[PDB]
């Protein structure tokens, strides 16, 4: 699998691609690892399904709660602090997943949080079995002072190399961009294919 | 010298503690809602207090759930407690099935929760009732879940002080089905016959959703238009 | 001075608290039901309420079961929380043996889980009676579980405020192996005897099962034939 | 006023309590048994109830095992709780010996079941009386099972409103080893001397073990014989 | 005022609900014992009750072991409960040390679950007192343990309502290392002597052992000499 | 007669012991608090006592962290217990979520602490009231928890034995987004009109917050100019 | 009204109940013991019971080691029950610091545990005072612990009903380090003088150590001597 | 008809229980302490008594560290139960911490324990009040812990009888940094001036703490000297 | 990794480098090894980062609670003995962490946590995978009569000596003097690009 969080100017930009496998053999050619977690923030999914969905279902949870009884979203440094410590309640019977939890509050964040409950910070982060390869593309083509527009230019270009040298990553790619003024956005696969086309990234 | 504990029956074979609950209910102030053409509603009548309290906490309608929603009666104490239950028991059905699928047990975890303690002596029962209402697969849902836990679906209904007149005007007024407007406009009705004379009816607080759209409150100059 | 706590007796030998339980089912609207020729039915009373009451959740008669069902008299509460267990033992029991064998252990599980009650202090028994009705592995059963807890299968019964007069009706005039319409107006004339002079039987649910074949509850219009 | 607690003596040094559910056994309808040349039966007294209720649920001689019964009187929902708590500990004495090797720790097992709840607080005694009867591998046995819980071993005795009556008979007439019949007429006789002037003796259910045969209950025409 | 619950001592610091199980010992049948030349004794008193009782289990002595046995009085229900828990400490005792050693501390197991009682609330002491007797590693040996739990070695004791009577016979007239036959019917003088005006001694069970023997009951016919 | 157990309702419905828990808030002195622009501020009556009081732990404002403070009113020593454990409640909410982000659950932990105490029996509740302010990611807060557990956000309250006086002040004078020292004044004039008359207004411990910045306590000099 | 239960203080602050058990200690027989030059006794009063009860068990002194030794007055069964627990406590002490190093926590062990019970409900406090008395690491001992728990190190006391008689006597008359002999005759002249007129002293048990030797008990015509 | 519980409010809000045992605390022996120029120190009036006694034992002041200490006044029982948690918290925080690092949650441990017991029915409360005194990373430390738990951090105090007459005495006579000597003498003053007329002062145990150094214990001729 | 702890004067020099792996594949090139766990000490970090996190976690709240409870800040033999407390509760599913805290409560102080509980005072303690290299580096140039600025250049002399040996070391130096004049001051990263290009250590 692979997945990648960047963050830019007012936004940040999260993008899986799509394709399960839960065995050698790839099962199902239309997944879903990117996951709107709060009204401005969401989580991509790099691990094992079942420990990732449960995740993503717990965290939904205790957002959504957090927001009915306190009416203001969760700081993002708050989820990830709260992810860790889930993670690491239980690291003898462990949840074997990567997590990439991404949105904004005042600023974009992006944090990334291993199967053992360790949150950090970056400007952009990746996980999955194909993340150097889009680890390679970001530290080749990533700047700090780019658009939106570039921005998930840049990610669609990242995951389409990662699908090209990886083979557990596949499938069409979903992008959600967060941002302050529009909230949690997903944009549609016509657009995904438009860019996909535009880019020269289809055969 | 039966109505001390809660365990106790009568030569009738009434249960008083409980029933002494349901008039602690009887002490808060009126707050009603109804279904209509797609979606439900909920109003509640507020005396307004001192303006040094925040009217962000002294709403008596909460959100269990961008899609469930309820309003309490009584004692503001029991009252915080079962809205707290309320939303943990919401988000416990939507992790155990991946989305509060159906409003019904949602209130049956607090109706349980709230018949328990009608039960067992050492433990005093709830003072308040609750209504609940919202959109679920099914549709518009509108329950009351009083003291001793028991829950009904309506169409309309109140509680509190007022509950017995502004049932008793629903009960003779309420048509189905209507545009949301004219359903706000029947039930800020129903509320005005409800108060004693002399007594002007202030801004209530009034909600509502329709089906396939989430929760709105309406703000106090939208609310100011149906006085 | 003996009638407050569950766990004392009397100079006869009488436990008061249970037997006030009874006199709370006593407070409840009239249900019947029999056995007849290949099948079960039962009859359930309902004063018409409030027309916000969504008809679906005033059913006095609740299904268990494709294959069992019951009906309950007494504290509204209490009813529930108790179809919710017959509904829950029920499913255990289907779990464990791969079917509802026998209807006779449901009911034993909620014979058992009511009586346990009228015996520990600091705990109230149940003020509801239930009739459970239904096809086994054997054929048509008829119970009904009191407070106490008592079992006992019967061919015709009721449970509530009338229960007296529609035994001492079907006492008299019941005649096994109808056949089910028969029998069904039967039931009607038992629990027109029950109700006082000048109070015109309403249209009270009625549902039955034959052997083979599942549940229906017949709607109000069919219903409405034997008025 | 000291009545009132299971766990208070008297000046005297008496268990009122206690002896107050040993009353609420007195109010149950009479049952008698004793053993035989080769066997041991058990009677009990019926008054016919309604037709509608299911004959098959009305039996006070219940079967704990194929080599194992007994019969009650008192409160019923105690008394088949009781009943059940037999048919367990007779199955856990099976599991853990093979077989029911002798009744008698069967009845222990009842016994320490019944007297426990005659010592905390908290709970009240089973108003019951059982008698066992029985073959095991040493022969007919033939208990009866108190509220205390005492428990010891007769060649005849009754429980129930008649008892002292029928003990009375019997501890003048009984002879030992009689042949089943003559034994059943005896035991007839002794539970027609027990009712009040008037009364006739309606049909009482009936059943006896011989050694080496299993259970059975004599059906109405069998019983019907020594009316 | 004080003499309710078992943990409120009196302005003179009296335990009366301990001292009310010890009346409630006072009312069964005299029971006494004496060791002698190499060994102990038991002598019970019984008023013969209804020949329908198999005199199998109305014995108010019993085997602990083949090495030490016992005797009760006061509540029935109670006194088997206590034989119950003297026998299991008894195996308790005899698989952790090989062999019951000594029959000191099978009577502290006894002895300190009969004073538990008398301490906690929610729970009601023994109404009994119980002699042990028997041979150990030291040889004769002969306790009685009272409700409250108090144990004392004598050489010799009753318990029951004669007790006063007999121990105050036993106080001027035995004489230790008796041999068996002499010692028994200085025992029987003893149990005589505490009977009413006009009462004939029936035939008491009567029991012995010597230093290297095992348990031996003299039959009804062996006890018919001493008459 | 109902005012004895903390689980008994009345013919009203009150609770009259959590309402007796609110009268011994009401012997406690009086302490208030404001927000303003950019800040909240909480002032505390203090009548002079012991100069062998140390100073320092007489203070009814206490840091429950650098962004969250209390004060209180009542019992002392349930006071000392309650301000533990919403310093304790802040630590756990800080290590879950790496930082107290909003003061409203440190808030509902206290709230709900001190609302369970009001409904099981065995147990009284806590006859304290707190009044809580800070900064969070949301703004300045300020709330008031009292013995039921209640807790509601303000602009202005006060708690102790003035309250009433107090808000009656702050209900017709006050005017938000003062600049800190005019706010205090404010209050200053509000605490001094509750006393009585001849009391001289001895010298308040005050403190405060301003959006970014950490908790100062006024010392008595910089107190010692708005007398 | 406040001397009914354990955990109720007096508008002078009394715990009466604690005071009621330790009037039940002043109804027990003398007990007193001192300490003299390299080493401790204890003297202890009976009067001389029936001739039948072996004077192994009914000595008020008991070895609690070879090197402490203790004597009770009060209730007789928490007399024993509290000499086991001094026994058991020794027994762990000595194999946690492989010997009785110091007395004083043994003390410590059962005072706690005798404390324990003047302060929770449902548990009524040992109506027994014991004198503790040996030999440690440090020299002779002395110690009394009370029914509320309380122990204090003395050269000399005494308990039961004449304890004020003879520490008024000790109080005037004991000098410390006297040679064995003397010292005995001296409390022998204490004991004596607590008796009241008429009352002959009879023989009372007498034990002692010295420093570096174990324990003997001086045989009653070693007693005799000092008549 | 509100002061036989712990867990009741009166009318005014007051735990009249609470209050009780702080009159018991009041029937105890005065004792007082201050702090001075580098160290406090602790005095505490002894009535001589029996000199049978061990004077190591009736010293009410405690050390609970080389560099913490303690003094009570009340429930001689409670009060050794108390500082002996006392001990046991000191070193539960000297291994936690590596050091009794400061007095005060030492004496939070002590006042969370004795706190708890003023909530819980079925539990007193202590009976005693405590003087804690020592050394820490920061100074010279000196509280005082009541029955309710409050603890408060004092320059001097009392406890006990004389406790009110002892503070008015330092309220207008104490002055800080007195050099050990003279503040010794001025509490000796303090504690003379709270005897009735008549009274002669005895030899009070006093003991302090300089910073840097250990405990020290004056002797009796060290005593004497300021009588 | 590497952390490093100083001891001098009338101050403790606390540094560690910023480089997150998690992997073998250094995934983060900015984390957060420093922590300021009260107002006069701080605490570093050399092990697992969701244990390590946690215990940050830990510390900062009991220190938190202690200052609050007591107005007393915490000794550090006494934080260094709490933190062994609870690292040896619980050893047999214990925290692969390497700890080292330092500060100044009438003394300036460095102790070092083993994963076990061990804590052991040193004048210069250093922690992590290019601990040997730092250890080197101040054994053979480390004074006890340095100023600050001697001290704060040695730190950074050993940290990049550490990154110039070390695989798993590297990213941007952080150091924190913390003193009791100032308090516990970080220093920024200008300031220490500055103390880099003085001292010769930049390419």
């Amino acid at each position: 699998t692979t997945t990648v969080g960047i963050t830019l100017k007012d936004a940040v930009i999260m993008a899986t691609e799509r394709r399960v496998t839960m065995e050698n053999f790839i099962m199902h050619k239309n997944g879903k690892k990117l996951f709107q977690i709060d009204t401005y923030t969401g989580m991509t999914i790099a691990g094992l399904v079942g420990d990732a969905q449960v995740l993503v279902r717990y965290m939904k949870a205790e957002l959504e709660l957090y927001r009915l009884q306190r009416r203001v979203n969760m700081p993002i440094e708050a989820v990830a602090t709260l992810l860790s410590n889930m993670l690491n309640q239980v690291k003898y019977m462990p949840y074997m997943v990567q997590l990439l939890v991404g949105g904004i509050d005042t600023a974009p964040h992006v944090f990334s949080i291993d199967a053992a409950g360790g949150s950090v910070e970056d400007i952009y982060a990746s996980t999955g079995s194909g993340s150097p390869f889009v680890y390679g593309v970001l530290e080749s083509q990533y700047s700090e002072k780019m658009t939106v527009d570039e921005g998930v230019d840049l990610v669609i270009r990242a995951i389409s190399a990662a699908k090209q040298r990886d083979s557990a990553s596949g499938g069409m790619i979903d992008v959600a961009v967060i941002t302050r003024k529009d909230g949690y956005v997903q944009l549609p696969t016509d657009q995904i294919e438009s860019r996909i086309r535009k880019l020269g990234l289809i055969l | 010298a039966y109505d001390r504990a809660i365990t106790v029956f009568s030569p009738d074979g009434r249960l008083f503690q409980v029933e002494y609950a349901r008039e602690a209910v009887k002490k808060g102030s009126t707050a009603l809602g109804m279904k209509f053409a797609n979606g439900v509603l909920l109003i509640s009548d507020k005396k307004v207090r001192s303006r040094l309290i925040e009217q962000n906490s002294i709403e008596k309608i909460q959100l269990i759930d961008d899609y469930v929603a309820a309003v309490t009666s009584g004692l503001v104490a029991d009252a915080r407690v079962l809205v707290d239950f309320a939303r943990i028991s919401a988000q416990q059905e939507k992790v155990t099935y991946g989305s509060l699928v159906n409003i019904e047990n949602l209130v049956k975890r607090v109706a349980d929760q709230m018949q328990q303690y009608t039960q067992y002596g050492g433990v005093r029962p709830y003072g308040v009732s609750l209504i609940f209402a919202g959109i679920d697969q099914i549709g518009p849902r509108l329950f009351d879940c009083d003291p001793a836990g028991t829950i009904n679906e309506y169409k309309a209904t109140a509680i509190g002080s007022g509950k017995d007149a502004v049932v008793s005007f629903l009960e003779r007024e309420y048509k189905e089905n209507l545009p949301e407007k004219e359903a706000v406009t029947l039930g800020i009705k129903a509320l005005k016959s409800s108060l004693e004379e002399g007594e002007e009816l202030k801004a209530p607080e009034i909600a509502s959703i329709t089906v396939g759209n989430k929760y709105r409150i309406y703000d106090q100059e939208e609310v100011k238009k149906f006085l």
